[PDB]
């Protein structure tokens, strides 16, 4: 009745090895979502022309086909990226001074929010250098929620020991 | 300009599709003769 | 074809449009005609509800010269021609006659422009304008270029080359000068030469490649049957003379500053800022002294002083003028 | 023949606000000749436009406009090219993919002729394929140019292009007969904000879910230099906050309502505009407030707003500048930040050298150019530059510095913004003479001086304002300091006080006096 | 003849076909079997690209360089072309 769209992604930035992937798995397992597709950032890159874009596009076929088949009665899907910052960097402005990985960023931007609307997807990003991310990939249309996970305090260490020793 | 053209190796001819095809048909001659005699 | 069916008004002259449009490529004429026709047709359509076409006035549809003028001003923008935005951005505050030197400079510029049009032995002439800083020497060059009336006029300034390397600047200058060779007449203005070389008193330091490319480009005659005019501006003359760069130029023009009380009073009156009562005191103060200030600095000082209280403007203006002083 | 525009289409349903002029121009130039009676158009013998280009800053309503235009016409379903999805590795695949898009249009034109239907092609992120010429990007541009206008003619196509960097686009593709109708979509002024909020808060009002204490006018006036996407974000966050509050408070439905408090909280905490004011910078740079320890602070504060009002009100001086200089440890950055904050401008930025640790010249130049370009797309701005000598990398040995950065800074200090806009640049430094030697003080319109503490009375007043020593100790210092003069900065005084405070409760005064004597120098 | 014959082991594409072609040509032109009724004529514009092993005596001996004519050459060409 209100007619409000759902958030389309979230970002988690913090020190390595403090419990980011576990939270990503649990959040998916809590919403009765399907199997999450985990993808590693640095592994996407390739030397041939037109190979990174294919890999980026291969992660959205299932969502599109399910949305088309079942319309608005489809379930939910989740895609998790790793070291996203290694594939998304600020784009150059001066002519003749562009980077080598701008096509990947353009393809990702087009897929995340393009002419056709998808409402059965969710994106979780995890990074360690949130200041190197593009600016167009942080507006309220995409990745509009950012969180920080820090080193745990005494209570955190006590609870972690409890969980791992129970 | 990283790219490369490709070369092809056909297989539409199988040297093993001539043994069974010929042996298979070689046995229906007797049946056809027998049925012709039976009908006559 | 349009006139075949009496679709063209009787108050449109083709020759006037042909003379008006200078150096228009073929496709731009078609674009202009199409835009004019579309604008004329749009007058009988309203787009706010269910689209309805007024089929009663379709028998009185005609194209008026106003449509052509509007389309020329707004829609069509040429590429090898001239646009009025550059002169509106370089002559922001206009030009005013505050003394004799302006008229002399304008006359010299007009005289130089006549030679490069009615002469066959010198198809390439260049001039250099120099003076003290804040003397307003770019506006005069822009006005001379505008009054030249040549078909193709271009302005090459470093404002569009921020962060560029010497190679990029050289390949931009080469491109501009090559594009300038495809016309029977052309004028090119170089602005702030001492900032196209990256000069700095310490060292001193500068770019050698740019200087060499600029020294080699001032002696290249265009293709036979074409003429060209090059104007240049610079505020440090001795430095240019030191590198042996004044040989390539054919002459020079000096732009002075205001150096009398009467000139300052005339400029103030022409600007129209202070009243007569304040003018009495300002004249009584200035006449018995001498001044040395550029027009831009005077405008800035007047603007800064105008923000004071009604009965404090004159005193603060005089204090600022005395603090800046003359320092001949 | 059925008209091109659907009989049930109407502007009010398009759900787009703040772009009346652009849409009117697009309709006048593109679809004007496709609605007039064909018998009249036939006599004029004129061809229709074949392209449209839209550009502007991120999040302002480009894709939305293209989708609405695509679904407005009664033509067949449009094609879509999501980014650079036509690239491939084998030699001769991109061209085939490009050619495969125009096959249906050519076939229909050949079959029917002058009665063929309309076709639509939508390009997304065109600047990733069509780049200026001069074997990876120069054999797709040629194919596209030949197909758009080749030997054979077409009159039943329409190409819509989108991009964020219009400058990189080729030049031969932006001439009459090709994509020539170029439009710019920019931050919306106030009327646009009101229209967008009304559009985005229409369905909820119909069902009586909006409280009676919320006024859209106040929300429109308060949000400055937001872009449509930000307004949508604000509304969604408020709705989510209200729903979360309701659920966590306690079947309980039918009472849920959105109140002003939720909107205020969402605006204050959730939404951070990209071209707006950020308080984190001011909090970080002003870490101990400002204390009026003498006349000079008041003089500087009463001089700053004069310049602010001069740049805001005048019309013949669209650009102003100023330079703050003084001895080291005098508190220049804090005063500059306070002056900027008191301006109340809708766009304030601070560029410091502490975000460029290890950056090369061709990165600092790019950062500065980007900052200035961003500041140039708002009707008012204020950019502060601090620690110029660290930007130039000046060292007394040599001397050595970066010439490229100096030239860029000098050029950027005289280029005026587009007509009708204004700007104000404030700069600080601690070494005036060196700037004068490099011939840089001639570009700034004015200069200001911040003096150090030069009298014992000012020191006593500052100590009183800080509130650290008691009356007996205060008199103890006064007996010895009032007999002469001192020369120390505020930051150094704070550091000395903090160092002294760590001694024994009785020996603080002696060590403080010793430190003051040691630090004291010749005025 | 320069399009199909080149220094082997230099192509960075599908060289797997060019090397085989050049090796076959070398083997056939002069191999184990001796031929005495074959004549080969080749034209080109890049003399220094042809494979070195193909220009050894016995395979391609006669090498001719044709240049711009001199004055008598011009006075003969014009006469030939206006008979
Ligand atoms: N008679 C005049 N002569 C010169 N400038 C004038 C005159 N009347 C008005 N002006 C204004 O003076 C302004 C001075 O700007 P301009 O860029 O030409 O200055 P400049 O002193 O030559 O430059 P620079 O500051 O780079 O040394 C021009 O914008 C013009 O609007
Ligand atoms: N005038 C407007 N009226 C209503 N919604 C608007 C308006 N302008 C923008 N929007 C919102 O914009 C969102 C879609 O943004 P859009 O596709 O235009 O972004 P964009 O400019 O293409 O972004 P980017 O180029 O960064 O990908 C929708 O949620 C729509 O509500
Ligand atoms: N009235 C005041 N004026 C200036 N600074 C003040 C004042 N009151 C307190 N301060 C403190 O002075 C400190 C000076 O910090 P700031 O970085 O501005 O110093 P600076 O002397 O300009 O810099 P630098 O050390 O780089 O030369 C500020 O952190 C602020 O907390
Ligand atoms: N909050 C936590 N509770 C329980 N285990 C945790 C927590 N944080 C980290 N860990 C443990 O740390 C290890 C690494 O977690 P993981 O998410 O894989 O790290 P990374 O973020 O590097 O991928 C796992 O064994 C996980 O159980």
């Amino acid at each position: 009745q209100m007619g409000c769209k759902h958030v389309k992604g979230i970002l988690l930035y913090g020190p390595p090895g403090c419990g980011k992937t576990l939270l990503a798995r649990q959040i998916g397992k809590m919403l009765n979502a399907r199997e999450p597709k985990v993808v590693n950032g640095p592994e996407i890159l390739n030397k041939y022309v037109g190979e990174s874009e294919a890999n980026i596009r291969k992660l959205f076929a299932d969502a599109e086909e399910e949305q088309r088949r079942l319309g608005a009665n489809s379930g939910l899907h989740i895609i998790i990226f790793d070291e996203i910052d290694a594939i998304c960097k600020q784009r150059g402005s001066m002519a003749g001074s562009t980077g080598v990985h701008d096509t990947v960023v353009n393809q990702l931007l087009s897929k995340i929010d393009g002419v056709e609307q998808l409402n059965n997807i969710l994106v979780i990003g995890m990074t360690n250098r949130p200041d190197l991310i593009d600016e167009a990939l942080l507006r309220p249309g995409r990745l509009e929620v950012k969180m920080e996970i820090g080193l745990p305090d005494e209570k955190g260490r006590l609870q972690i020991l409890h969980i791992h020793t129970a | 300009a990283i790219f490369a053209s490709g070369i092809i190796m056909d297989s539409s001819i199988s040297k093993q599709a001539l043994s069974e095809i010929e042996t298979r048909h070689s046995e229906i001659i007797k049946l056809e003769n027998s049925i012709r005699e039976l009908h006559d | 074809r349009m006139r075949g069916h009496q679709l063209l008004s009787a108050d449109v002259d083709i020759k006037e449009l042909a003379v008006e449009t200078k150096n228009f490529s073929g496709a731009e004429l078609e674009g202009l005609v199409r835009a004019a026709q579309s604008t004329a047709m749009n007058r009988h359509i309203k787009a706010s509800t269910k689209v309805e076409v007024d089929m009663e006035k379709a028998e009185s549809l005609q194209v008026t010269r106003g449509d052509f003028l509007a389309s020329l001003e707004n829609d069509i923008k040429p590429a090898f021609g001239t646009n009025q935005e550059d002169y509106a951005s370089y002559i922001m505050n206009g030009i005013i006659k505050w003394g004799d030197p302006v008229t002399r400079v304008l006359d010299d510029g007009e005289l130089l422009v006549q030679q490069t049009k009615n002469s066959d032995r010198t198809p390439l002439v260049s001039v250099l304008l120099e003076g003290p800083p804040h003397s307003g020497k770019t506006a005069l060059a822009a006005k001379i270029a505008e009054e030249s009336n040549f078909p193709f006029i271009k302005i090459c300034s470093p404002d569009k080359m921020i962060g560029f390397s010497e190679t990029a600047k050289c390949q931009a200058m080469k491109k501009i000068f090559d594009d300038a060779y495809k016309s029977q007449l052309s004028c090119v203005v170089v602005d702030d030469i001492e900032r196209l070389l990256d000069y700095v008193p310490i060292g001193p330091r500068f770019s050698n490649l740019v200087l060499q490319a600029l020294l080699v480009l001032l002696k290249k005659a265009p293709p036979q049957g074409r003429k060209l005019l090059i104007i240049g501006t610079t505020s440090r003359k001795d430095v240019l003379q030191e590198m042996e760069m004044l040989n390539a130029f054919s002459t020079t023009i000096h732009v002075p500053n205001i150096a009398t009380g009467e000139q300052l009073l005339e400029a103030l009156e022409l600007l129209g800022n202070f009243k007569d009562k304040e003018r009495t005191t300002i004249a009584q103060q200035v006449k018995g002294k001498k001044v040395w200030i550029g027009i831009k600095k005077l405008l800035m000082l007047i603007e800064m002083s105008l923000q004071m209280d009604p009965e404090y403007r004159v005193r603060k203006f005089l204090a600022l003028l005395r603090e800046e002083g003359a320092s001949p | 023949r059925q008209s091109i525009i659907n009989p049930d289409w109407n502007f009010e349903k398009m759900g787009i606000g703040g772009l009346d002029k652009e849409f009117s121009d697009i309709f006048r130039r593109a679809f004007a000749s496709r609605v007039f009676p064909p018998e009249i158009v036939e006599q004029m013998g004129c061809k229709h436009v074949k392209g449209i280009l839209l550009y502007g800053p991120p999040g302002c309503g480009k894709t939305l406009l293209a989708r609405q235009i695509g679904k407005m016409l009664n033509a067949r379903e449009p094609k879509v090219v999501n980014g650079p999805e036509i690239l491939n590795k084998y030699v001769g695949e991109s061209e085939a993919n490009i050619r495969k898009l125009f096959a249906d249009a050519e076939e229909e034109q050949r079959r029917l002729g002058a009665n063929s239907g309309l076709h639509i092609i939508i390009f997304d992120e065109i600047d990733a394929i069509c780049k200026q010429r001069g074997g990876v990007h120069d054999t797709v541009v040629n194919q596209l140019l030949s197909k758009i206008d080749g030997v054979e003619q077409l009159n039943n196509i329409l190409v819509i292009g989108m991009t964020n960097r219009p400058d990189l686009i080729d030049e031969a593709l932006l001439r009459p007969g090709r994509l020539e109708v170029k439009m710019e979509i920019g931050l919306p002024d106030e009327k646009g904000r009101l229209q967008i909020l009304h559009i985005h808060t229409a369905r909820m009002r119909g069902h009586q879910l909006l409280s009676a204490d919320v006024d859209i006018k106040e929300l429109a006036v308060e949000t400055k230099n937001f872009s449509g996407a930000e307004l949508e974000g604000l509304v969604r966050a408020a709705q989510s906050t209200a729903m979360n509050r309701h659920i966590k408070a306690s079947e309980k439905a039918e009472s849920l309502q959105v109140t002003r408090g939720d909107f205020l909280a969402s605006l204050e905490n959730d939404i951070k505009p990209a071209f707006g004011t950020n308080q984190e910078d001011y909090a970080s740079y002003i870490m101990n407030g400002i204390i009026k320890w003498g006349d000079p602070v008041t003089r500087v504060l009463d001089d700053g707003e004069l310049l602010v009002q001069q740049t805001k009100n005048s019309d013949r001086t669209p650009l102003v500048s100023v330079l703050l200089e003084g001895p080291p440890h005098s508190g220049k950055t804090a005063l500059a930040a306070k002056i900027a904050e008191e301006s109340n401008f809708p766009f304030i930025k601070i560029c410091s050298p502490d975000k460029m640790i290890g950056f090369s010249e061709t990165a600092k130049c790019q950062a500065m150019k980007k900052i200035f370009d961003d500041a140039y797309k708002s009707q008012l701005s204020c950019v502060v530059v601090d620690d110029i000598e660290r930007l130039l990398d000046y060292v007394p040995i040599g001397p050595r510095f970066s010439n490229l950065v100096l030239q860029a800074l000098l050029v950027l200090l005289k280029k005026a913004p587009p007509q009708g806009r204004k700007l104000l640049i404030i700069g600080t430094t601690s070494r005036k003479d060196v700037l004068q030697e490099m011939e840089m003080l001639n570009a700034f319109s004015t200069t200001i001086h911040v003096p150090n503490i030069a009298t014992g009375e000012q020191l006593l007043e500052a100590l009183e304002l800080l509130g650290n020593f008691k009356d007996k100790e205060r008199t103890t210092i006064a007996q010895q300091v009032k007999g002469k003069k001192v020369w120390i900065g505020i930051k150094k005084l704070l550091m000395l006080i903090e160092m002294s405070l760590q001694m024994d409760p009785e020996y603080r005064v002696r060590k403080f006096l010793a430190l003051l004597r040691e630090e004291g120098a010749s005025p």
